[PDB]
């Protein structure tokens, strides 16, 4: 068991405008073993039908995938990525920030 | 320049579940191109790149065959390792392997590489001149000693010399448009007050191909990579890369500060400021 | 392509 805790990034696909459909994206990498669980937030509430890419690993063993669904960015809403790994006391919630 | 041929395989072991999850990945550089999942009933090895939809059944059968004769020995493999280590039979294990072969940016072999890693860390490991193996986990010597007497390497090195390399260049050929295109980043920066007197320059690097990229802020013309805050490189799921770096400055002076830009795609390094 | 064979450990 070597253990890694999982780096995340939540960003879209192209530069947010407001009404134009978009794509949102949750970078999950560096984490190991590869049992990891991924969901896509919309308002607090899973968006169904998500899809990830598939499972790959690094020179140095660790993980990588990509989840993502194609939204269409409001004011309003906010978005946000939950990740679960057996390194986490708990899931880790991140937001969506189109500035970053 | 150079072009590689990788994949990456793993399989992880559900003691409760059942059999063993195997999935298997194809790249040519920092693209996908074909992967094996055998959690389904009925797998085969499929296309993951449009250059690849219009292959024959002939290609895929071969490549489901020994898709599917790896996982079965993985799957063996597992179990002979939870010996090897005095492991109960309740943890649920992992084995990755990956393996590329490399040509020189003069576009002939250069260089090849094959690696077993169990729960994460090194395990076996195939020698430079791919004649041998070497236990890097003092517990791999079992399967070190079995793998050299059964000249497990000859096997590896006809591959990655030869095979390997040959269908690197057809994959070149069928996917040109896209694998040879050096696409450039598009780039831009943004600006975020923090307060009245602090702001956030952040300089993007957008729709890249490929991944290699360097982003660097400059204070007046000089070094300065304290402050600036890197993200990892992250891929858009088009098939080109993102990547941005923030630096932050106070209000009033914004143009004290550069943004710079290195891509094999850019003809010239390329300059930015942020323009109020 | 991948490798016909891989290693029994």
């Amino acid at each position: 068991m070597i253990q890694r805790t999982p780096k995340i990034q939540v960003y879209s696909r192209h530069p947010a405008e407001n009404g134009k459909s978009n794509f949102l994206n949750c970078y999950v990498s560096g984490f190991h073993p590869s049992d990891i669980e991924v969901d896509l937030l919309k308002n607090g509430e899973r968006i169904e039908k998500v899809e990830h890419s598939d499972l790959s690993f690094s020179k140095d063993w660790s993980f990588y995938l990509l989840y993502y669904t194609e939204f269409t960015p409001t004011e309003k809403d906010e978005y946000a990525c939950r990740v679960n790994h057996v390194t986490l006391s708990q899931p880790k919630i991140v937001k969506w920030d189109r500035d970053m | 320049g150079s072009h590689s041929l990788k994949y990456f395989h793993t399989s992880v072991s559900r003691p409760g579940r059942g059999e063993p999850r195997f999935i298997s990945v194809g790249y040519v550089d920092d693209t996908q191109f074909v992967r094996f999942d055998n959690d389904a009933a009925s797998p085969r090895m499929v296309p993951r790149a449009p250059w690849m939809e219009q292959e024959g059944s002939e290609y895929w059968d071969r490549e489901t065959r020994s898709a599917r004769d790896t996982a079965q020995i993985f799957r063996v493999n597992l179990r002979t390792l939870r010996g090897y280590y005095n492991q109960s039979e309740a943890g649920s294990h992992t084995l990755q392997w990956m393996h590329g072969c490399e040509l020189g940016p003069d576009r002939r072999f250069l260089r090849g590489y094959e690696q077993f890693a169990y729960d994460g860390k090194d395990y076996l490991t195939l020698n430079e001149d791919l004649r041998s193996w070497t236990a890097v986990d003092t517990a791999a010597q079992i399967s070190e000693q079995k793998s050299n007497d059964a000249s497990e390497a000859e096997h590896q090195r006809a591959y990655l010399e030869d095979t390997c390399v040959e269908w690197l260049h057809k994959y070149l050929e069928k996917g040109k448009e896209t694998l040879l295109h050096l696409e450039p980043p598009k780039t831009h920066v943004t600006h975020h007050p923090i307060s009245d007197h602090e702001a956030t320059l952040r300089c993007w690097a957008l729709g890249f191909y490929p991944a290699e990229i360097t982003l660097t802020w400059q204070q007046d013309g000089e070094g300065h990579t304290q402050d600036t805050e890197l993200v990892e490189t992250r891929p858009a799921g088009d098939g080109t890369f993102q990547k941005w770096a923030a630096v932050v400055v106070p209000s009033g002076e914004e143009q004290r500060y550069t943004c710079h830009v290195q891509h094999e795609g850019l003809p010239e390094p390329v300059t930015l400021r942020w323009k109020p | 392509v991948m490798g016909p064979r891989t290693l029994i450990l």
